């Protein structure tokens, strides 16, 4: 984000994680109902979801080695 | 009359529509099918149709008279295009012919007597464009403006940009 | 690659005023030319290519009112008869495609009126009294909305048609006047 | 009988600043009407309505073109010259009041009036790209605006867009046009 | 079906008109200026919209001035 | 009835016999007729040889005029003096006129049918089913023994080329407070019957 | 004679005439108010403090509020200017001191600025256009143990749901994930961190 209207200039990192969604036919009516999504992070928000999917995948490799 | 004979006319045909008994509609004839459904009633929509004019000025006549420019009635598919639009067609040009040649009362035929073409009304029209006009010619400085702040735009041009990132980087996640 | 007809010298002299005349009634209102009359001489995923860029240079050239040369000029890498075929026909109906611009410019708001029917009826009696004998009008407006078209229905008596007409004449008397 | 009219001022500018929040600023929820009557209790047993529609008639005529105040003062006295008129000096109380609600009137009659989505605020941001998942390296700037429209009395919604050098050129040439129409057809 | 071009939105056609209103039924000499926009934009799933707005002359201005700073700044860098 | 000065100019130049005669005047009325009522015409309305004498533009301008005194006929209902008296006014024979007037009586009633075709309506019901129940328990209520009764309306919408059903339940009174109001009705239409 | 830099919105006598009214009044009123102006900023939740303590300036010294508003108005639009533009402190300061405006009040007003100046800008950072917003997130880790179809299957699963700030609105956007995705999502994540401190 370089530049914005209520502030000539900075340099903040952004993200922008876009995904791909298929629904079951039945459940949207007669259409195929396949969406697509946008949302825009920053350094904190990610900072949680990366430790969260961490601890997540150390408590499968625990288990896994137990 | 009228306000009986209607009356005696609606009894009538209440009279014969009842006579008729009820059918499924899976063993309807057309008739019944119109009298006990409505399934084959269709919309009202007219479609944009071009003419043939008795005005031989020249190059336009060439593809009036050329296959390209269909029969009028015949420029729609469907024949209930064809006469919403030829209905619609005559209403605005009779709605046209309103506004123009019309022999009618004691004072409204009395413009018609010495009206020039669109050129005698146009003195007491330009006083209203010239009140839309004016009301345009306002607003542009009016408030707000001067909007002349020539600072902001080009200097950026001359600094550029100074700073730039590195290699790539990276970490252990915590 | 020079002005958007390059696409059609492909097509020869003789099968011209045809497309063209074609997609010009399709301008104003009515049908295109189909695939299968001029197949062999161009491919769908172009054709389409082919038909906006005809369809969009049309609107422009009469949208903007160039002279005659401006418009000759433009077309001089064509053809040698496409030139005048294409000149003839914006010379015959530049009426038909400045209408159809006008209606396009009524576009511009949230909906707009396609069509319309009135039907009259007179109410004999209801399960109140059986001496009614009211005459209602029922008015079916076909209002085009976003990208859909929205039926309605209104029903009106004398008083509330009166009404109506009234205010619809003080409206005309400025719409008569603003020409 | 003659009760207000002649001797109480209060009630009745109090009825004409009413009438002002009812039919033009879009405020009926609870308005002077039902406090009046029975705070004031000169009601007319009998005509006491039909005063009320040459209130709405005289607020309805002003309305119209908002000459200067001038001009108002001759038709003033004309509609007023009859009996139950106005006073020269209530008169001059009234037509400064219209200069007290002018601008409010005249920007709640054009808000009461609007047909189509309205723009209720522009906000913009301009960026510059990085990379992506396959891609590794890109410097191509892009700017991102968001509208905010919605038609009165209902709520808004928000468009978002992208853009690049060319399209950011293109639009902007687009308004410049639009400029230059606006300011030709002056004269 | 996946590029990092088109995230959002991506508007295809920008068209315009000016004109001034007249009339109304509340008032007979409304007569202010105004200006209007069609934009028509297309989504991931390659559909076009139409989304239609109405502006004021100092909107428009305004409008203008924003999209001018925004050229600048992109341009700078 | 009121018609347009190019109506009027078109059928001023359709008496002329230089311009047509009795054939060429009895094609141009058929294919008129034909365009307004088959649903798959063509140019060939206008491709048969003997009209090939007479410019295209008058001979089209007439054929748009006649359909366009076709269908307001039709529109108003008019009959054999309405159509002569204004042929009449029209400069035409008593050849032109006859033939014209059994043209239109040829295939008037097609002519009436279409135009009584257009429009929207109402949903049209057509039959309804029922079914009879006893009611005993619910889960929070253990004898009531009360019978109930189901129906089921069959309705078609002119606006949706389907044939939704409309369901609702309806007790012992209600059934026969609805037969009451049906009867009603019924009564009513008989009573305008007989006036 | 060029261009002012004090101002970037032209200020005409018209508007200039009043940035003196603010000398008349005392110093006491003056911190008062300026303390008051940042907390107004902090708790716009509850306004009815503004009219509650101005209640008391109305009855003791009947001042006509819109004075007081007036002069409010005016005096914010260098700070709120120096925000949009984020100004240096020399140049606020070389600002003032050419102008000056009753320096006396200038040098405390510039101080107390800048040292809550930085939240003030932090503040405008989520002001700014974010394209839909991530809020919250949730997520379920579980196993399978059958279905309709086959008695016994482990197939493992992860289940999220998105708090994502669909404008004013806010929606919630459930998904699922199997092994071999959720493990590429995280590297993929990972890959993005590592992406996302390059340059600071």
């Amino acid at each position: 984000k370089t530049s914005s209207d209520s502030i000539s200039r900075m340099a903040v990192p952004t993200c922008l994680l876009q995904m791909k969604i298929q629904e079951d036919p039945s459940l949207c009516g007669d259409k195929p109902s396949i969406s697509a999504v946008t949302v825009e992070l920053s350094k904190e928000t990610l900072d949680t979801m990366l430790d969260g999917l961490g601890r997540i995948r150390d408590q499968l490799s625990a288990v896994a080695s137990k | 009359g009228d306000s009986a004979i209607l009356l005696r006319a609606i009894g009538s045909q209440i009279r014969d529509q009842l006579a008729l008994p009820w059918v499924p509609p899976h063993l309807r004839t057309p008739k019944l099918q119109h009298l006990q459904g409505s399934a084959l009633q269709k919309p009202f929509h007219a479609s944009r149709l071009v003419v043939p004019e008795l005005s031989s000025r020249g190059e336009p006549r060439e593809f009036q008279a050329s296959p390209l420019l269909l029969p009028v009635p015949t420029q729609v598919p469907q024949p209930v295009g064809r006469v919403a639009s030829l209905l619609e067609h005559h209403a605005l040009q009779l709605c046209q012919q309103t506004g123009r040649d019309r022999p009618g009362d004691e004072d409204w035929v009395h413009r018609t007597s010495r009206l020039p073409p669109q050129e005698d009304t146009r003195a007491q029209r330009q006083r209203l464009q010239k009140q839309l006009t004016e009301h345009l010619r306002q607003s542009w400085g009016l408030l707000g403006a001067p909007i002349q702040a020539r600072d902001l735009g080009e200097l950026l041009q001359a600094w550029g940009a100074g700073a730039k990132t590195g290699a790539p980087k990276g970490s252990r996640f915590t | 690659e020079g002005t958007p007809l390059w696409r059609l010298q492909k097509l020869p002299a003789e099968l011209g005023p045809q497309l063209l005349h074609k997609i010009i009634d399709g301008i104003c209102g009515r049908a295109y030319p189909v695939y299968q009359d001029y197949h062999t001489v161009w491919e769908s995923e172009e054709w389409m290519h082919v038909l906006e860029d005809i369809a969009k240079f049309f609107k422009a050239i009469v949208g903007k009112n160039l002279p005659d040369e401006e418009i000759f000029q433009q077309l001089n890498q064509l053809n040698s008869l496409h030139q005048e075929t294409i000149m003839k026909c914006v010379k015959s109906r530049k009426d038909e495609i400045k209408q159809a611009l006008s209606r396009e410019i009524v576009a511009i708001s949230s909906a707009q009126l396609q069509d319309f029917d009135w039907q009259v009826k007179l109410a004999l009696s209801s399960d109140k009294i059986a001496a009614l004998r009211m005459p209602l009008l029922s008015l079916h407006l076909d209002v085009k909305e976003n990208g859909e078209v929205k039926p309605y229905s209104i029903e009106m008596s004398r008083e509330e048609l009166q009404n109506l007409i009234q205010s619809l004449e003080a409206a005309n008397k400025v719409v008569l006047q603003l020409k | 009988m003659a009760a207000g009219e002649l001797e109480g001022g209060k009630p009745l500018s109090g009825l004409l600043n009413a009438l002002a929040q009812d039919t033009f600023h879009g405020y009926p929820g609870i308005t002077e009407e039902l406090l009046r009557s029975q705070l004031y209790p000169e009601v007319p047993p009998e005509e006491f309505r039909p005063f009320l529609a040459k209130m709405r008639g005289i607020l309805k005529s002003i309305a119209s073109a908002d000459m200067d105040f001038n001009q108002l003062e001759a038709f003033l006295t004309a509609q007023t010259k009859k009996q139950g008129g106005i006073t020269s000096d209530q008169a001059a109380v009234i037509s400064k009041f219209w200069k007290s609600h002018k601008t409010k009137i005249r920007e709640s009659l054009m808000n009461q009036s609007r047909w189509n989505s309205g723009l209720r605020g522009l906000s913009w941001r301009v960026d510059g790209k990085s990379q992506s998942r396959h891609s590794a390296q890109i410097h191509t700037p892009v700017a991102i605006i968001e509208l905010e429209l919605g038609k009165y009395g209902q709520e808004s919604e928000f468009l978002c867009l992208e853009f690049d050098e060319v399209k950011v050129n293109q639009i902007l040439k687009t308004l410049s046009e639009v400029e230059e129409s606006i300011s030709t057809l002056i004269s | 079906l996946d590029a990092k071009s088109d995230v959002t939105n991506q508007l295809v056609d920008f068209q315009w008109k000016l004109g001034m209103a007249v009339s109304s039924d509340t008032c007979r000499s409304l007569k202010y200026p105004y200006v209007a926009v069609m934009l028509k934009v297309a989504d991931h799933s390659g559909q076009v919209k139409t989304k239609c707005f109405e502006m004021t002359i100092p909107q428009f201005q305004n409008f203008y001035r924003q999209f001018k700073e925004i050229a600048a700044v992109i341009e700078t860098v | 009835m009121e018609l347009s000065e190019s109506v009027q100019k078109g059928f001023q130049m359709l008496a002329d016999p230089r311009s047509f005669d009795s054939n060429a005047f009895t094609l141009l009325l058929r294919a008129a007729f034909q365009s307004l009522l088959d649903a798959q015409a063509d140019e060939a309305v206008l491709d048969h040889p003997d009209l090939k004498h007479i410019d295209p533009v008058v001979l089209k301008h007439c054929h748009a005029a006649a359909a366009t005194y076709i269908l307001e006929a039709g529109k108003h209902r008019a009959d054999k003096s309405t159509l002569s008296t204004y042929l009449e006014d029209c400069k035409f024979d008593r050849e032109r006129i006859e033939l014209f007037c059994t043209e239109y009586q040829n295939n008037k009633n097609s002519l009436e049918i279409l135009l009584g075709s257009i429009g929207r309506s109402l949903p049209h019901i057509t039959d309804v089913s029922w079914r009879l129940e006893y009611q005993i328990k619910t889960n929070q209520l253990h004898r009531m023994y009360r019978p109930a009764y189901l129906v089921t309306l069959s309705v078609q919408n002119t606006d949706s080329p389907s044939y939704p059903e409309i369901s609702f339940s309806c007790s012992m009174e209600q059934l026969q407070d609805l037969v009451g109001k049906l009867k009603d009705a019924s009564k009513s239409l008989e009573r305008a019957t007989q006036l | 004679m060029g261009r002012l830099h004090c101002t970037e919105d032209p200020v005409p006598e018209a508007v200039g005439g009043d940035m003196q009214q603010l000398n008349q009044l005392g110093a006491q009123q003056f911190s008062a108010l300026t303390e008051v102006l940042f907390h107004f900023l902090t708790e716009p939740k509850e306004v009815e403090r503004f009219l509650a303590q101005l209640s008391e300036f109305a009855t003791t010294n009947q001042i006509s509020l819109g004075s007081l508003r007036s002069i409010v108005k005016s005096l914010l639009l260098v700070p709120n200017g120096a925000l949009k533009k984020s100004l240096t402190a020399k140049q606020v300061q070389a600002d003032f001191i050419t102008l000056g405006l009753s320096e006396e009040k200038a040098t405390y007003f510039s101080e107390k600025w800048k040292q809550n100046a930085p939240t003030l800008a932090r503040w405008a950072i989520g002001q700014t256009l974010m394209i839909n917003q991530l809020i919250d997130m949730e997520w379920k880790f579980g196993v399978t143990s059958g279905s309709s179809e086959l008695e016994k299957v482990g197939s493992i699963f992860l289940q999220l749901k998105l708090v994502v700030k669909k404008g004013n609105q806010t929606e919630n956007v459930y998904i699922e994930l199997t092994l071999p995705q959720f493990y590429s999502f995280l590297h993929e994540m990972e890959r993005v961190r590592t992406s996302m401190e390059c340059f600071c």
